[PDB]
């Protein structure tokens, strides 16, 4: 236990210490750690001069008011010898909870009598906490609980505290260089230099509140009749200290739409230019020994928003740090005709009357009255912005069980009608609440933050947009078959965009679900699609903050993911479609440490991608495993060619059980398929280093075969006739129905070039092919129609590029050619035999955020004019045929690309097949949407164009 | 000198062509012999590249590095092994650094 002295000032306190900042010492008896008592305000002592009486008892109040548990407090008087009799009766009379009294060893045998590994710890570490030697089980891992037991036992942080911290009450720029740059400062400490004063109410974001005096300056109003002037008095039994430097800190966030500010100990006065101002002072009342913190503002319309601002900051200052007095006593003044005494009211009455009315009726003259906004404007809210009172002419209501929206999940709302269109009522049964929840309304305007559009006073209500498809917590459970992945993605997108605007405005927003997010369409193309409320009527919390809202975002992420359902991984748990890149933002947010997880920003920017979206899969094969070449069926062949010898291996695209087998004597480079629908069987060719083409049912593994032996190396394969293109520049053509053929011959063998020039792509639209530097194409009886010879391309690019070999061709109307180890793809005009186009992955990659190589790999192309580069480094650059402009520059999944090719899923769903390279060495197969262009475009669209729409409503309010 | 719209200078063209006398003719007025493209390549990258002795010769008794990395982190023993090795040979009487890697962690006698 600790014992604390505390007292007026002068008391004694260390006289009594003797005889029995804050500094602290040590007093073994119950060994007690002992405080001498200001900033920041067990047992209690509680120390007061009997010299003036009750006079000193009084004012002690604050004392009791200030963050104990209910621990006993013991109240001595001292100096006794120089008392008098009459004084220590008043003491008696007058006499958080005290325990007994005294007034002077009988003081210590009273605090003895009221104060009567296992964490051994901070004995060589107080004479990166971590080892200091583990102490105890693995220090406690450092939890909050140890932060704690260190700060309450008064060992650790109070270093400086008393020495160098709370020394600037007599001693940030010109500031620091005398309080905390005295000797030995670090630069590594500015940022909590000037920052832990704030913390404990010793400066404030304007200044310490003890250069300010007691004395009130001069303070003129240009107003001064009584019908002017709306006064409002809180008087408070004690102004529990520590009232005003919070008080203080808090009235500068004030605005009528601070060009002058006064302030005192006791006081500030705020001044805008006239019919504009607030004076806040605290006055002293003639035979009232209370505290009695006055406001008096104009009667304008800017003095009712000003006052409305300055209560709402007292009556947040009473509920966040001085619950205690919630007693306080709340009075308005009024007059009702010129010149008569101010007569005052308890806010009770008026609130009667605003409920009631609009006047309040003299009771012996029954024509005389005054309107209630007239003298205290915050009963009926006329601080409300001017399109947000409600008209009651245009409003249809029904205050029943049968037009209760969501059945009353949402608390007391109800369906109604507002200026004709269908809208959501909340009635309200205090004003407290209604007003506090007004001015949170009133300042967060974004999209995805539920809009105001009247808050009524008679009724006493609020009226907001109708979800007309309820909240997203029905659509999750209920009809489930609207939830596509396109919406899915908007949703979350739509509450990280708010999350974070909320954060950005320094709201909590403590319990995020998706009960409080609303859902006005389920069109995934919509601008506004979910946004998030706060009905104010649990497993989607934090184990305890931003980072608390980043964790129930993450839950939330998991909930959207998933359907509906030390948290399982969601695709193994419930099924679903794997959804990578959210699936690693989920595990991100729901990280256990708050200092790991990423911001709302970061969450937001993740969100916003298209590599998110129309990312599929991303299957990673066994390490060590090195293949060259795929063939799609779904399923996928793999060539493996990480050893001497060729291997083949299966990956099923669904279950993702890779398998691999044993099938060659040399290093399979190429696969191919043969389909025979005239017998309903479908052949794998693999061509070999050796020159093996080598046959395998894909029914049955054991059917294999081998055709005729090419002489030298086969570099490509094509598939009706398969076309087989080897690496002495030959091309051997076979009928599709000798393939089954063990030993078959190929129909026709025509050379194109040399052993030092291979043939090694084969593509369709007359057939078209490139071996060494030539393209060659081919009509339907398999001879030679046109060779165009590239190295004329040297004429442009750069030889060490274009004088290479041919790796891949694409045509729709052009010819897009690739060569090994360049990162230049060159375009032919196939009708005029020319060059005519040159497209620089560098170029493209330059402009996109040393990891980065751009050699081409590999190509590939859909019927939407797209065409897909894979550079040497792990990148995708996705282009527009229509320009050869650049549509996307998708990176940072993988450090190489080694083929990419279109296939289509067993569910019928095209995709983009990309197998690649981690480069000890891991081959990596990744899985795009087909439509990945058309995604990211609508998704930059929708982006811009909800951007706007935010700068509207910010603009309009 | 001066650099093209892919930072290629005089000296580049002339070492991917292999003319003898331009990159000597070049080197002795004073160009770069150490720029680099937006490629990462110098004089000496393309030439090994190309497959150019002589250009090599003359590039290093001009004062090429034979330690120049690429924007691909390949040094000149590294595209002189990967197309084949007196190439090999001469930039390894240089104080040239076998063990050197890329950024996928190749050095250049894997290559060959
Ligand atoms: C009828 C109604 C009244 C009020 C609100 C409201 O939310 N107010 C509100 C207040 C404060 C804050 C900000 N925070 C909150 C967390 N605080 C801790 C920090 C500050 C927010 C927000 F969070 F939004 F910013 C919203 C929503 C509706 C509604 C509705 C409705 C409409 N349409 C529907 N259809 N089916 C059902 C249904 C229901």
């Amino acid at each position: 236990m600790k014992l604390m002295i505390v007292g007026n000032t002068g008391s004694g306190k260390t006289t009594l210490l003797q005889q029995l900042g804050i500094d602290v010492k040590d007093w073994p008896i119950l060994v007690l750690n002992v405080w001498d008592f200001e900033e920041f305000y067990a047992l209690y002592l509680a120390v007061y001069d009997l010299s003036k009486g009750q006079a000193e008892v009084d004012a002690m109040k604050p004392w009791l008011f200030n963050r104990a548990s209910s621990s006993p407090v013991i109240l001595v008087g001292t100096h006794l010898d120089v008392s008098d009799e009459k004084q220590r009766k008043a003491c008696m009379s007058k006499i958080p909870a005290i325990r007994d009294y005294h007034f002077v060893a009988k003081l210590r045998k009273t605090i003895i009598n009221e104060s009567l590994l296992e964490k051994i710890i901070l004995s060589e570490r107080k004479n990166r906490k971590r080892l200091l030697e583990n102490q105890l089980q693995l220090d406690e891992n450092e939890l909050p609980h140890a932060v704690h037991f260190l700060n309450e036992s008064g060992v650790l942080l109070p270093k400086w505290l008393c020495k160098i911290m709370a020394q600037i009450l007599t001693v940030r720029r010109d500031v620091e260089k005398f309080l905390s740059k005295k000797r030995k400062f670090p630069k590594n400490y500015m940022s909590q230099y000037f920052k832990l004063l704030e913390k404990f109410q010793i400066a404030l974001p304007i200044l310490v509140p003890s250069s300010l005096s007691d004395h009130r300056p001069v303070i003129e109003l240009p107003h001064c009749e009584n019908s002017e002037i709306i006064i409002r008095l809180y008087e408070m039994p004690y102004f529990p200290m520590g009232f005003w430097s919070r008080l203080i800190n808090r009235l500068l966030e004030i605005s009528p739409y601070r060009p002058n500010r006064m302030y005192w100990r006791q006081g500030i006065y705020l001044n805008w230019s006239p019919e504009a101002y607030c004076l806040v002072g605290s006055e002293v009342l003639d035979n009232h020994p209370e505290s009695f913190l006055k406001i008096t503002v104009p009667s304008c319309r800017k003095g009712c928003i000003l006052l409305g601002q300055v209560v709402d900051h007292i009556d947040s200052l009473m509920e966040e740090w001085f619950p205690g007095l919630l007693l306080l006593k709340k009075w308005a003044l009024y007059s009702f005709n010129d010149g008569e005494e101010h007569q005052k009211i308890l806010l009770d009455d008026l609130m009667k009357k605003a409920e009631e009315g609009d006047l309040l009726v003299n009771p012996d003259q029954p024509r005389l009255t005054i309107p209630i906004s007239q003298i205290a404007p915050d009963l009926i809210l006329a601080d409300l912005p001017r399109n947000i009172m409600l008209n009651n002419d245009e409003l249809e209501f029904e205050q029943a069980p049968e037009f209760l929206l969501g059945d009353g999940s949402f608390g007391s709302v109800y369906r109604a009608a507002y200026e004709g269109e269908e809208v959501a009522v909340k009635i309200f049964n205090s004003l407290r609440l209604l007003r506090q929840e007004l001015v949170v309304l009133c300042h967060l305007h974004h999209p995805s933050l539920i809009s105001l559009l009247a808050a009524g006073i008679r009724p006493r209500m609020l009226v907001m947009e109708l979800a007309s498809k309820g909240s997203l917590d029905r659509l999750l459970q209920q009809d489930k078959a609207s939830l596509t992945r396109t919406l899915q993605h908007r949703i979350a997108l739509h509450v990280a965009d708010g999350l974070r605007y909320l954060h950005s405005a320094m709201i909590i927003y403590r319990d995020l679900k998706p009960h409080n997010v609303l859902l006005f369409t389920l069109y995934p193309n919509a601008a506004i699609i979910a946004k998030i409320a706060d009905y104010s009527i649990p497993g989607f919390r934090a184990p305890e903050n931003q980072q608390a809202d980043v964790y129930s975002f993450g839950l939330l992420l998991y909930d959207i993911l998933t359907t509906g359902g030390k948290l399982p991984d969601p695709v193994k748990e419930y099924g679903c479609a794997p959804w990578p890149m959210v699936e690693k933002l989920i595990k991100q947010c729901l990280k256990e440490n708050p200092q790991e997880r990423p911001t709302s920003a970061q969450v937001f920017d993740i969100l916003n991608s298209a590599e998110l979206v129309c990312l599929t899969r991303r299957i990673l094969l066994p390490k060590n495993v090195i293949v060259e070449c795929m063939v799609a069926t779904a399923s996928i062949w793999l060539g493996c060619g990480h050893t001497d010898r060729g291997q083949l291996s299966f990956l099923d695209l669904n279950t993702e059980g890779y398998t691999s087998e044993e099938v060659a004597d040399s290093r399979i480079l190429c696969l191919a398929l043969v389909h025979l629908p005239v017998e309903k069987e479908s052949w794998i060719v693999s061509g070999t280093q050796s020159g093996t083409l080598l046959v395998i049912n894909t029914e049955d593994g054991k059917k294999r075969h081998t055709l005729e032996k090419m002489t030298d190396s086969v570099t490509c394969l094509y598939c009706n006739f398969l076309l087989v293109g080897t690496a002495d520049g030959k091309l051997a053509i076979f009928e599709d129905k000798t393939v089954k053929l063990k030993g078959a011959a190929p129909l026709k063998i025509l050379n194109i070039g040399n052993v030092s020039t291979p043939l090694m792509c084969l593509s369709e639209s007359v057939m078209w092919g490139g071996c060494g530097t030539k393209i060659f194409s081919f009509s339907n009886d398999f001879t030679i129609q046109k060779l165009i010879e590239t190295r004329t391309s040297q004429l442009f690019s750069y030889a060490a590029f274009s004088d290479s070999n041919i790796i891949t061709v694409v045509v729709d109307t052009a010819l897009y050619i690739a060569k090994q180890n360049s990162p230049v793809v060159e375009v032919w005009d196939k009708k005029t035999e020319k060059l005519c186009g040159l497209i620089d992955c560098v170029h493209f990659l330059r402009e996109v955020m040393m990891s980065y190589s751009g050699r081409v790999k590999t190509l590939c192309l859909q019927k939407n004019t797209a065409l897909w580069i894979g550079t040497g480094g792990g990148h995708i650059l996705l282009l527009d045929l229509s320009t050869r402009r650049l549509i996307r520059v998708i990176y940072n999944f993988c450090n190489s690309v080694r083929v990419m090719m279109t296939a289509q899923l067993g569910s019928l769903k095209n995709v983009m097949l990309v197998l690649g390279y981690n480069r000890e060495i891991q081959s990596c197969l990744t899985v795009w949407d087909i439509n990945l262009p058309h995604e990211v475009q609508n998704l930059e669209k929708h982006i811009e164009v909800r951007k706007e729409l935010a700068e509207k409503m910010r603009r309009t309010s | 000198n001066a650099t093209d719209e892919a930072g290629v200078t005089p000296l580049h063209l002339a070492a991917d062509s292999g003319h003898l006398e331009i990159v000597e003719v070049l080197l002795k007025t004073g160009a770069d012999v150490n720029a680099w493209d937006h490629y990462g390549f110098t004089p000496l990258h393309l030439a090994a590249h190309v497959g150019h002795l002589e250009i090599v010769e003359v590039l290093l008794k001009a004062g090429a590095d034979v330690n120049a990395q690429d924007h691909a982190g390949w040094t000149p023993l590294h595209l002189a092994a990967l197309y084949g090795l007196e190439i090999v040979e001469v930039l390894l009487k240089h104080g040239a650094d076998v063990n050197a890697q890329d950024m996928w962690g190749e050095t250049p006698f894997d290559l060959a």
